């Protein structure tokens, strides 16, 4: 007859499903057009995680081998021809990782929360989503980690490079810049607005820094920070002027290359990451995102499909 | 039936109580002597003490036994399977008795493993025990055929409904049923619990049929029983790690119960699969990636 997985399979476009099934092959082809997801590698691990779950045992007889079950999440109403795999992964899994991450985040443990973030993100398109509102979550899910995930990065690299020429220096303040536009939380968000602050006032780019300043100050950090803050703040306003240009526009619209870690104004041509939303300049298509490491930067795709409301007839 | 006791005490899946009972119960018959035999051996095959038939079951011994025999030769040597597929092919071709209903069923076992579906089903076809008909049930539901596994069921139910082995069978095809299915089939794997004593294999089916429906958590505590009855058990091992995901455990804890049925047993054919799974993985993985 028809085994149950199969069945599965037939009944679902989600990838989860195929992967709870077993039928890896379909089910990397369907992230594979869903979503860009080229390089599987990273992927393995939760393939056979996914897997080990799909299906129980029990025993017939004795000295027989033994019998598995599939449980169906609809299994009230799924007869034998309509019946999908169990859940076993949700959103609000994913959402409470999401802390964990945050609180690396705080600590400074950057790039063992970039393995979080990124772990995160690419459980997203396994997720079965119940509600449209519930896909938008998701969507947004994954959003916040691509932020992260761009934002540490560019922020673990820009450590390393070298303070010592003037240009050098002139580098490592545009990126530090450009980690203030990123869009984190609050606590994370000031926390980087003050390192700028810093590296823009011994730059004596001082009428930048008063900018950030100020932007740090509504955020509301604590009282001895934003102490520290008006009296940098203050000290900017005697001499009000930035001494050199940086490759920085305040006002433009950024999009940061993940890879570059360049600004990318507005309109100008960019390349994005299918499944995270990550941004590249047009050089880097083609390419292995660096933020999902799965995805290919140029590749068009159908779209996430975590529902089957997403499907219409 | 004076065997009763020590035949249920087999299917249900406590098989030291059936062995103990079996050396209790007294021949009073060479008919009898000889079915006491067949499943105090076939009780020693479940706990896969192979050794034991092999070397207390001698040419000499009925028939019966050495079907038994045959069948423990199969378990026991990886490397015998296919000459003793051959044997027993010849020995099936090349003789008619039907009469054996242990032999058939011992045969039946062999092509089972052999997945020579069709070959056992034969077999049992010939088969007319009640037995034969549990065998033949579990067979065509692997085959994924329920509507022929109802017919046979049908056709043990009307022969013998209150049949341990006939609820056990009722209960597998509901099992594959699926929906308000399900309850029946919990009822009847603890309504044997109750009554005989849980066994390993009870308490699985119990919570296969929990697990069918939602009820991950209920599902816990037969689980866990089990577990602390006999750790390395596969089926309860298999069932923790499907469990622990749904419960929402750490995921280390899903990778502890595998890598400990590894341990308990590195054939078993969940593993096997599981193996299996990571290379066409890494085969497809191949394929997607870029070239360099």
């Amino acid at each position: 007859g028809t085994s149950p997985t199969q069945i599965w399979c037939n009944n679902s476009q989600l990838p989860v499903d195929h992967i709870l099934a077993g039928s890896f092959e379909t089910a990397m082809r369907l992230l594979h057009d869903q979503v860009g997801v080229i390089q599987f590698g990273p992927y393995k691990q939760l393939f056979l995680q996914t897997y080990a779950r799909g299906r129980t045992t029990y025993q017939a007889l004795p000295c027989l081998p033994s019998m598995y079950s599939y449980p169906n999440r609809n299994w009230k109403d799924a007869g034998l021809k309509n019946g999908v795999p169990a859940v076993g992964l949700k959103l609000n899994d994913l959402i409470q990782r999401l802390q964990l991450c945050y609180q690396l985040t705080t600590v400074g443990k950057f790039e063992e929360a970039v393995e979080k973030f990124r772990s995160i993100l690419l459980s997203v398109p396994l997720l079965v989503v119940d509600n449209k509102q519930e896909i938008a979550e998701a969507q947004q899910l994954i959003t916040i980690c691509r932020e992260y995930i761009v934002g540490l990065c560019m922020e673990i690299e820009r450590k390393k490079l070298p303070k010592e020429t003037l240009d050098q220096q002139k580098r490592i303040c545009e990126m530090a810049a450009y980690f203030t536009h990123s869009n984190l939380q609050p606590v994370h968000m000031i926390l980087v607005l003050r390192t700028a602050l810093n590296l823009f006032f011994k730059l004596k780019n001082f009428k930048t820094a008063a900018t950030f300043a100020r932007r740090l100050l509504e955020l509301g950090p604590k009282p001895e920070v934003a102490q520290q803050t008006r009296k940098i703040l203050s000290a900017c306003e005697k001499n009000p002027t930035d001494a050199c240009q940086l490759n920085y526009d305040m006002h433009n619209p950024f999009d940061i290359c993940a890879a570059s870690y360049r600004p990318i104004y507005r309109g100008k041509p960019v390349e994005k990451c299918p499944l995270s939303g990550a941004c590249y300049s047009p050089e880097f298509k083609g390419q292995i995102c660096r933020v999902t490491t799965v995805t290919e930067i140029g590749k068009d795709v159908i779209g996430l499909r975590i529902s089957p409301l997403q499907f219409r007839l | 039936d004076e065997l009763f006791d020590v035949k249920n005490a087999f299917y249900i899946g406590s098989y030291q109580q059936c062995i103990n009972e079996a050396q209790r119960v007294k021949l009073s018959s060479p008919e009898r002597e000889v079915e006491r035999d067949v499943f105090l051996y076939r009780a020693y095959l479940a706990q896969r003490k192979y050794g034991v038939v092999l070397d207390e079951i001698k040419p000499s011994s009925a028939p019966e036994l050495q079907a038994v025999r045959m069948f423990a030769e199969y378990l026991a040597s990886e490397n015998q399977r296919d000459s003793i597929v051959l044997e027993l092919d010849r020995e099936m071709s090349r003789s008619v008795d039907v009469t054996n209903t242990t032999f058939l069923l011992m045969a039946a076992s062999i092509y089972f493993h052999d997945q020579n579906p069709d070959a056992a089903l034969r077999t049992l076809h010939q088969g007319d025990g009640l037995e034969c008909m549990a065998m033949t049930i579990q067979i065509l539901l692997k085959l994924d055929r329920l509507d022929l596994a109802r017919k046979e069921l049908k056709k043990m139910q009307d022969q013998d409904e209150d049949a341990t082995l006939t609820q056990l069978a009722t209960a597998w095809v509901n099992l594959a049923v699926g929906g308000e299915k399900l309850q029946e089939a919990y009822y009847i794997f603890q309504e044997l619990a109750d009554k005989c004593s849980p066994t390993l294999l009870l308490l699985n089916g119990q919570a296969a049929c929990h697990s069918a429906q939602g009820r991950w958590e209920t599902a816990e505590g037969v689980l866990q029983e089990a577990l602390d009855k006999d750790s390395g058990h596969p089926e309860t091992l298999i069932n923790l790690i499907v469990l622990s995901q749904h419960l929402g455990k750490p995921p280390e804890v899903t990778n502890r119960y595998l890598s400990q049925l590894k341990d308990a047993h590195r054939a078993h054919p969940f593993i096997k699969e599981y193996q299996a799974k990571e290379n066409d993985f890494d085969r497809l993985a191949m394929q997607y990636a870029p070239s360099a």
